[PDB]
């Protein structure tokens, strides 16, 4: 049996928000501006430090404790960029045209690396969407969840239990929310036809950083050369 | 495989 | 126009625009890679008269037009091809006189990896027992969604539109209400692999022009458009 | 000009 199936819907959305990670900051000082090495070399070492927390927050995540090991490394393995994300979209959420990476480092449209306007800007516009949507916490953490069981999932009964019961939790919050039927339904359609956009980013974002990778620019960590490798 | 470890522990 | 038209209206308005299955050129690498070239710059044809035929897609300006199909065309070819090999389950339905086999897609560098995504989404397909009405929705809101957000409230109204079609169909299936949410949000996920299997095999292409079987006019640029 | 513009307007 599981536990994650029992959990109603406030229960489901209390035991993710008391999962949320830390928002972690940069070892940025505003002395010299940033070179495509120094910039790249920030965002890496705050990458890196935000996987141990996710990877300590999926097993938070009801249902994934009663997976595979080899199942929870192959979801994370697919999905941490995703993940990293859809967190930094949130964070930039009420600062717009600007990208929270760290409370202590805001980039603009204009910083930032041959490539990396492209993924900016798809950034910035799903933070504005976000904006214009008035995202709550409760269905961040939601979409979150999502990305994390449903991203890999196809690459498995009982995780696609855990996506219903979560698909349940966010028609329930609207309907908190005083949303009619038709509102809940478009509005639940708008959510997740946005995370086909965040799996759209990683993809071009993992590219980047196997880009960046193989030209041996700023070295990676040894558990964001794992991550990556698994997308080969 | 350090995915394996952080994940396993404790 | 597109907001006027009922759920009905609206689903046989797609299911009137539907593009026909094309047949492929009556295998190695190369022999294979020209017969799926050949086949896909025939479907983009009719792709483009299709997207001319859904209903919203006519107001939009020429300029997001482009963008919009030069965005998701791969993904509307392999939902198509995904949809066609339903009934073949472990095969591709290309066309009708070219089923594909899993081991037939190891005779190209990186393709059976592409193939087992694609099986799988048709595998999942056949497990929701997915429906005609329920597919050429799928397909439009592909071809609206996948390039909204690289630009609008029109196309966010029209996508709505095709929200409330899809959940219609739905409960005219006479599901409950909470079966309805959970369906909607299944197939919504899967629209997620579907841009992931996209950004794969738009890069495999990509080695493809990075090595000279010849891609045509119209896929070269459709193909440009993604960098 | 791309071929897909003719073939959108055509
Ligand atoms: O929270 C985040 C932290 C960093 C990032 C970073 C990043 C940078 C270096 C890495 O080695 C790994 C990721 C990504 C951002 C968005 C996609 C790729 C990259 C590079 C550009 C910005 C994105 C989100
Ligand atoms: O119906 C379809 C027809 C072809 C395709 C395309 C395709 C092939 C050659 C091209 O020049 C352009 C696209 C392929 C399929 C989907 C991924 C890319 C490629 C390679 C293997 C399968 C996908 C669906």
């Amino acid at each position: 049996n599981s536990l994650a199936l029992s959990l109603t819907a406030d229960q489901m959305v209390s035991a993710l928000l008391d999962a949320e990670p830390p928002i972690l900051y940069s070892e940025y000082d505003p002395t010299r501006p940033f070179s495509e090495a120094s910039m790249m070399g920030l965002l890496t070492n705050l990458a890196d430090r935000e996987l141990v927390h996710m990877i300590n927050w999926a097993k938070r995540v009801p249902g994934f404790v009663d997976l595979t090991l080899h199942d929870q490394v192959h979801l994370l393995e697919c999905a941490w960029l995703e993940i990293l994300m859809i967190g930094l979209v949130w964070r930039s959420m009420e600062h717009p045209g600007k990208l929270l990476f760290a409370p202590n480092l805001l980039l603009d449209r204009n910083q930032g690396v041959e490539g990396m306007v492209e993924i900016f800007d798809m950034l910035l516009a799903t933070s504005s969407r976000f904006r214009m949507m008035n995202l709550q916490g409760e269905e961040f953490v939601c979409l979150k969840s999502i990305i994390l069981l449903n991203s890999g999932v196809y690459t498995k009964d009982h995780i696609h239990r855990v996506l219903d019961k979560i698909t349940d939790t966010l028609i329930h919050l609207m309907a908190k929310a005083g949303l009619t039927l038709q509102q809940q339904h478009q509005r639940l359609a708008q959510l997740l036809l946005i995370l086909s956009h965040i799996r759209h980013m990683s993809n071009k974002g993992m590219e980047h950083l196997y880009s960046m990778k193989c030209k041996n620019v700023v070295p990676l960590s040894d558990l964001l050369l794992e991550m990556l490798d698994a997308h080969r | 495989k350090i995915l394996h470890r952080l994940l396993q522990d404790s």
